[PDB]
């Protein structure tokens, strides 16, 4: 049960779903950690037996599909359907840091991740290219990027009546704060409603929950867990956090 | 025995095409020169040129308004456009991202395995990379040129360059050994014998000094009312969707071909966007062919199988009506 | 005003009192048809068979963390139809008037008492309208797997339309919330029965992109790109076996690097790495089996001046001659 | 096989695709050995209110003259001749229908193009287009004063005999000169499909004088005030819009109803509209939006003047149902 950190450097996602209802741009972090559970699901489909517990996101470069107008407000661009439902897309040169624990962490499982990730998509976006997949030992072994930490303390200690009002007040104080999508809150009790993806899984209608996150520099960040995301499932409150 | 189609069946794309990135080079020195090609802006004036009744024409002829129109053009010094795009292909048996009934999944696995030992996705691969060979991924950029050279690289091996202005767009050729070897590569990586194949294609087109390069127009859905092109990383490029639709025009089996004699891109009801009437309305479609393959086990003519396993390579939401 | 709006709602050849007489009949004819919801699944995909939706007023209001529809502004409820023919109640909700029916005000009671009386059970009707209940998940609602413990649980995401209306209004009031990207991607033929998307077809949501110096410009793309000398070494008479034996062709060797090196400086962080496989393959170009004695490699286009670690870029210089050209590239580019 | 209506998507592409017209400055005695860059300069103008006004606020107009930063161009106190370089690519008319919904109209238009191809194979129109090349109307207001205007027309590394542009009048078209006819024959061939493309590079030398003023193509300013003459800049140098150059090389319509009375060619447009003259010259009848419905939907033989028009707007494009 050795624990190791695997860095996927310069992953170029093209046309990831930037639209997340009230949030357009940074995709839902549930996409970026369901990439980890898909990359573990297909690895335990093979004989690798890796259980990924946390994933840290470093957003190195970004581009939103659309054009800047005269005023400054963007206009998003979408594919032409074969009635256009609300949708928008983003390209992300971002690097993953995977906390991996299991039988053993070695360079051969980096080659296995190298083989496996080239059939995967992150947030519905294809992978053009990758720089390197390397096991890191310290914060120094991480290139210059900007991690996405969950600054929930800024949203909690914010002046307002409702928490939206608090978020509007929070984005009007610090500028590096970005409102990000984290998890899904239950809207109904679980059960076998008809018309599912896979009939055997229990199914629950949900609603996306949202929070406020911040960008922390590479050699300014303290610790590695402080930038690692994890899945937590309270009863009716599925969500990914930083603890 | 099955009774219907599933409720959440969704294949994914088996021929993922990355976004093209346009560059401007000179033919004599094209293996080194690679200057960025940017999206410049110009001011056009509205011509007001639609049909309108002959009484009111003095109103909308004498009040024009300027519209800022993004236009892409080459430099005076450089005379070739360099379209660089990528391709990632995955096997179709694994492209079934979502499925509901396991009996259906076993049936479609068995039918794909039945085609896989019959032809083994060769003719599909010939046509898909033949569209690379004709360079239809230069939609209106190829209506006049001299030597449109397509150079295709697999892994680290650069396959021989192909002069696209010797292959007709309406006649698919199956004799070329480069096309045969590359189609065997895409066929074996489409079968499941391989699990991934990257294909990087660089195309050089001699449109001439200072002439116009046409990139993909961004859907503004906003008002402006101006031609706005796609600026990828500050440079021109095609919307990858267009690239996949260009490589996808392989259907020469649509009903009533002897009369029309032109290949159309594969969709469900055979709806190409040049001809308004759907070419494949009923008793030749996707939905009434898997019903006529899986729901009622019966062998189909091999052209039908080529079509339906072409759109199965496309991906989309093949499902029930609910 | 309000009675004038009710009279202007139905303007036929029939009299205005008969117009009120039939409009109030439609008012107590369409509340049973239309339903009330906070989330409509047709907002994700218009072609969603059946009215799939949920009410989130039941969940309490918390100030502990995060953001949900219950934990938000959430002032106007969202009236939802199925067919447009059996639907016109939004004239008495918007004509706000929804606040007037929400705040137990009796001036709307006076207006409806002037109209055809019957205000109180109409108030009951738009406050006991059948609350939208989810009973089916269709391929067009976004169904996502998510783990609980070690087993995945199917989560069908019903989009929050009420939150969408709340943010659009508050962001306009915010004026400068920084995150203000407008989605103008919906047309007038919205068969989604929600009132709030009919009020705003173009929602105003947050722009949540990384801080605005990580956006890839043309320069960033050029930085990643590397340059290669045009010199065709495979012939280049004076260079035999791959080695710059002749010193006459030397000045071209500095000039090609200086031409593709001038104003091409690139900090080490963005420079190509000196992989050993490139000099290994350049040794396998013609025999050798190691780097030959007294000859050693040189990127014709200086690495610092945007060079690649490719096969078609590198060369073998003599040691004294390498000293000459490295003094040249030290002086010319001012390292 | 009867034709009922016109297609929902009926879009032709440009069969006469012009580049931008890049400006340079040179001396005329050494034009072939000179090519200095022409740059857009910046000047302050003061608002001289010359619009109409009642005698109410003219004192307020003279009281506060707001200056405007206008971009204008003067060559140099040394150069003497404009050098326009611009390229044109003529493509076959048949391989330019960008969309046609119905296929019956498509084969009707292909049969109709071939009918014209048999009788006068795009030679009249080509001669007129190259006659529009010859008289040098590329210079819209730059032509107004000169002593020698010389246009050289290179076809695929073959420098043709140079043209005198002031000897050829703006109001009459010449069918006699050998160079104009053989260049028009190459363009007639390119229109056919007998040749799939032709790149034509035209260089115009106009000797307006020393340190005189050029007149580049204006550009629309930003909507948030800043009203001023913002000229076009192509590659750090002045340039004209391909729309101006095509409208210059599209003034081939002399077959308009009110000709014997106006006797001046207008530019080819869908209802015969000249923006500087007014009163649309080809309204109702003699309008493609009725003539090609009289030519394709119905099936009579139009006279060759209306046949000259109805397939001369087909190099331009832009229709619908």
């Amino acid at each position: 049960m050795m624990k190791g950190y695997i860095l996927l450097e310069k992953v170029n996602i093209e046309n990831a779903n930037a639209f997340n209802n009230i949030i357009v741009g940074i995709p839902a972090i549930t996409s970026f950690l369901g990439f980890a559970r898909a990359l573990e699901r297909k690895l335990n489909a093979k004989e690798i037996a890796i259980r990924i517990n946390g994933v840290g996101l470093e957003f190195h470069e970004y581009e939103l599909k659309g054009y800047k107008n005269k005023r400054g407000q963007y206009v998003t661009s979408c594919p032409l359907p074969g009635h256009i439902m609300n949708q928008a897309y983003i390209d992300l040169n971002m690097s993953f840091l995977l906390e991996v624990e299991g039988p053993h962490v070695d360079m051969s499982t980096c080659k296995s991740i190298k083989s496996t990730m080239e059939t995967l998509r992150i947030a519905g976006g294809i992978i053009r290219n990758y720089k390197k997949i390397r096991l890191i030992d310290t914060l120094a072994d991480i290139p210059y990027g900007y991690f996405l930490t969950l600054r929930q303390d800024n949203l909690n200690d914010a002046a307002g009546d409702d928490m939206l009002d608090k978020m509007i007040h929070a984005l009007q104080q610090e500028d590096t704060l970005v409102p990000i999508a984290v998890g899904f809150k239950a809207l109904s009790e679980v059960g076998h409603v008809e018309g599912q993806r896979d009939p055997e899984k229990d199914h629950c209608f949900v609603e996306s929950i949202f929070s406020l996150g911040g960008f922390e520099c590479s050699k300014i960040l303290e610790d590695i867990n402080s930038c690692l995301w994890r899945y937590k499932t309270e009863e009716g409150l599925y969500l990914c956090t930083i603890i | 025995t099955l009774k219907s189609r599933p409720e959440n069946l969704s294949f994914a794309r088996c021929l993922n095409t990355t976004e093209a990135k346009f560059w401007q080079t000179d033919f004599l020195k094209r293996h080194t020169f690679k200057l960025p090609l940017l999206i410049t802006d110009k001011a056009v004036l509205a011509s007001k040129g639609h049909e309108m009744p002959p009484d009111k024409l003095e109103k909308e002829i004498m009040d024009p308004n300027p519209q800022k129109s993004q236009s892409c053009t080459l430099s005076t010094e450089c005379d070739t456009l360099r379209i660089d795009f990528g391709i990632k292909v995955l096997p179709v048996k694994e492209s079934m991202y979502s499925c509901s009934d396991y009996n259906y999944r076993t049936a479609i696995y068995q039918k794909i395995d039945e085609y896989i030992a019959e032809d083994g996705f060769l003719t599909l691969a010939k046509r898909y990379v033949n569209n690379i060979a004709n360079a239809r991924f230069l939609w209106r950029n190829r209506k006049g040129a001299e030597i449109i050279e397509t150079i295709v690289t697999i892994e680290d091996k650069e396959y021989p360059s192909f002069n696209s202005k010797s292959f007709n767009l309406d006649t698919f050729v199956e004799d070329n050994a480069t096309i045969n070897e590359i189609a065997q590569q895409i066929a074996d990586t489409f079968a499941g014998k391989r699990e991934y194949l990257n294909i990087y294609v660089t195309c050089f087109v001699k449109i001439g000094c200072a002439m116009e390069v046409y990139p993909s127009q961004e859907m503004t859905f906003d008002d402006d009312k101006g031609k706005k092109l796609f600026k990828f990383e500050g440079s021109a490029g095609m919307h990858s969707q267009k690239i996949n639709n260009a490589l996808r025009t392989i259907d020469t089996w649509y009903p009533d071909y002897t009369t029309y004699e032109f290949p159309i891109p594969v969709e469900n009801y055979g709806a190409a966007r040049s001809i308004g009437i759907p070419f494949r309305p009923d008793t030749k479609s996707f939905y009434k062919l898997i019903d006529r393959m899986i729901l009622k086990n019966e062998d189909l003519p091999i052209e039908d199988k080529h079509y339906v396993m072409a759109i199965l390579i496309r991906g989309g939401m093949f499902s029930k009506k609910q | 005003m309000l009675r004038n709006k009710i009279l202007a709602a139905i303007s036929q050849k029939i009299p205005e009192e008969q117009k009120i007489n039939k409009y109030i009949e439609g008012l107590f004819q369409s509340i049973d048809k239309n339903h009330l919801a906070t989330h409509v699944a047709k907002f994700t995909e218009t072609n969603s068979p059946g009215n799939i939706g949920a009410y989130d007023i039941l969940s309490s209001d918390m100030n502990c963390g995060y953001l949900d529809t219950a934990n938000a502004g959430w002032k106007e409820p969202d009236i939802v139809t199925n067919d447009a023919k059996y639907k016109r109640p939004q004239g008495f909700v918007a004509m706000t008037v929804m606040e007037h029916l929400q705040e137990d005000s009796a001036e709307l009671r006076h207006e409806m008492e002037e109209l055809t009386d019957k205000y109180d059970e109409i108030r009951d009707g738009i406050l006991n309208m059948p609350s939208m209940q989810p009973y089916r998940t269709n391929q067009f609602i976004k169904q996502v797997f998510f783990p609980v413990g070690g087993s995945y649980h199917l989560l069908s995401i019903l989009p929050s339309t009420v939150l969408n209306y709340e943010v659009s209004d508050r962001l306009y009031r915010s004026k400068i919330p920084k995150i203000r990207l407008r989605l103008l991607s919906s047309n007038a033929a919205s068969t989604t029965g929600s009132r709030l998307v009919s009020k705003n077809k173009w929602p105003l949501v947050f722009q949540a992109l990384p801080p605005k110096f990580l956006e890839k410009n043309l320069a960033k793309a050029l930085d990643k790109e590397y340059l290669l000398p045009d010199i065709n070494i495979d012939e280049l008479e004076g260079v035999d076996n791959g080695c710059l034996i002749d010193e006459a062709l030397l000045p071209l060797i500095i000039d090609e690097g200086k031409r593709k090196g001038e104003g091409n400086y690139r900090p080490r962080h963005l420079r190509d790495e000196r992989k050993e496989e490139t000099v290994q393959a350049f040794l396998d170009k013609y025999g050798y089996c190691n780097i030959p004695v007294g000859y050693e490699v040189h990127h014709i286009v200086p690495l610092s001046q945007g060079g690649a670690d490719s096969i078609k870029n590198m060369i073998m210089l003599s040691i004294e001659h390498h000293e000459r050209v490295t003094e040249a590239h030290a002086s010319y580019f001012k390292w």
